[PDB]
């Protein structure tokens, strides 16, 4: 038996948010126009430096270390691309056209052209940071939406406890919106619009997952050991 | 043997 | 607009009375399985499922007060995900089997005669036992399938052609207060409207998954040229790549 | 396109 289904709403969002890993900076090299091993290589070595963060992120998150370690390795494995995705949007919320990588690491949709097929997940990406900044997307939510997106992505690749735990947290999300004055109607009205976006997030994970998958063959940027396990838990 | 394994005991 | 007017009952019968038939396969039990043929039959009822799916899209509320160009995105976007959930909700009687038809059921040793197929059917089995865990209703199954219409392609798209993408979001908002309405009447509280409606909306984030990985599986198969794949098939294949 | 005359098909 877990502790997380025992925490209240506001003890949840606690958690949640002191467990968030924080805003890593990129080498401070300052080369604005990139080549395509050059954008690749910066963002290869922010995200295995992300990677470790976010690892020691879920073991604070609440239910997740009453998981088996397979468990908890398959969850990680599945999600931490959309855990990254997420992130990046958060970031680039009050930065319209821009992608905060890094707060040193402002990129467009023209440096997305420098490599061949990522400008394409660029305006996936600027367009769910555009809709998270339409619907004014609390630091609240956001956490309950990563929390989710850890728990949820391989839940069925594999599970009772999960489902548990993902109540947990619908109930936390409905917590904050009646706290922030919504209605009813509105509650699950604006419920439902955020995880439909994690549909979107899964979608450009895949399609992100799968250019990695082409910068291995190109054998061009050095993954790490690290991120080829990530990568290669995907086929 | 992952990396991953060891990440999370640690 | 016509479809902003509809009561949740109302909504529930339009997208009811709506729902695509039960298409048969060509499959021949006596004839053993192959990778050539199980992926020729596949095709072939996908291919004429396609044709029922887009009938059926022009009958769900709100599509047709899209733009053509937005009716093809939307549909290009999320054909193999109707296509899956639906397979799923067929199956879902069915443990450990996939109803592609009613003359057509595939468990696993059926779905590795095609390579790297079974990790799929696996996902899908897990989608149908899920939907057989929760005991999905029709009523919210088709609710699912309208939302995927709308929602999986409206983050992939003239300052006023947004316009028209916030009244699919009119619409999805709808379609949301329906599956809300249908949970109360079944005897859900509150919380466990609310908890059901986020399991039903996660689960689209597997169906994704499984489409993605499905639209992988056939473009490898379009380049073995082992299997053809019918016109219509090919133009909603070059459409994710 | 195919998608182009089935969605277009009024009759
Ligand atoms: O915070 C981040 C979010 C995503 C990414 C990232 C993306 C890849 C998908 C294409 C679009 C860019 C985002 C990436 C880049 C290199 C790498 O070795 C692993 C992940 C990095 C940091
Ligand atoms: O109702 C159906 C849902 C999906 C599929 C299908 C699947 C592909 C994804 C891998 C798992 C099998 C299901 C398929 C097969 C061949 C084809 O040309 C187009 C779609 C057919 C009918």
């Amino acid at each position: 038996n877990s502790l997380a289904l025992s925490l209240t709403a506001d003890q949840m969002v606690s958690a949640l948010l002191d467990a968030e890993p924080p805003i890593l900076y990129s080498e401070y090299d300052p080369t604005r126009p990139f080549s395509e091993a050059s954008m690749m290589g910066l963002l290869t070595n922010l995200a295995d430096r992300e990677l470790v963060h976010m690892i020691n992120w879920a073991k604070r998150v609440p239910g997740f270390v009453d998981l088996t370690l397979h468990d908890q390795v398959h969850l990680l494995e599945c999600a931490w691309l959309e855990i990254l995705m997420i992130g990046l949007v958060w970031r680039s919320m009050e930065h319209p056209g821009k992608l905060l990588f890094a707060p040193n690491l402002l990129l467009d949709r023209n440096q997305g052209k420098c490599v061949e097929g990522m400008v394409e997940i660029f305006d996936m990406l600027l367009a769910t940071s555009s809709r998270f900044r339409m619907m004014n997307l609390q630091g609240e939510e956001f956490v309950c939406l990563k929390s989710i997106i850890l728990l949820n992505s391989g839940v069925y690749t594999f599970k009772d406890h999960i489902h548990r735990v993902l109540d947990k947290i619908t109930d936390t999300l409905i917590h904050l919106m009646a706290k922030a004055g919504l209605t009813l109607q509105q509650q699950h009205q604006r419920l439902a619009q955020l995880l439909l976006i994690l549909s979107h997030i899964r979608h450009m994970s895949n399609k992100g997952m799968e250019h990695l998958y082409s910068m291995k063959c190109k054998n061009v940027v050095p993954l790490s050991d690290l991120l080829l396990e990530m990568l290669d838990a995907h086929r | 043997h992952k990396i991953l394994h060891r990440l999370l005991q640690d």
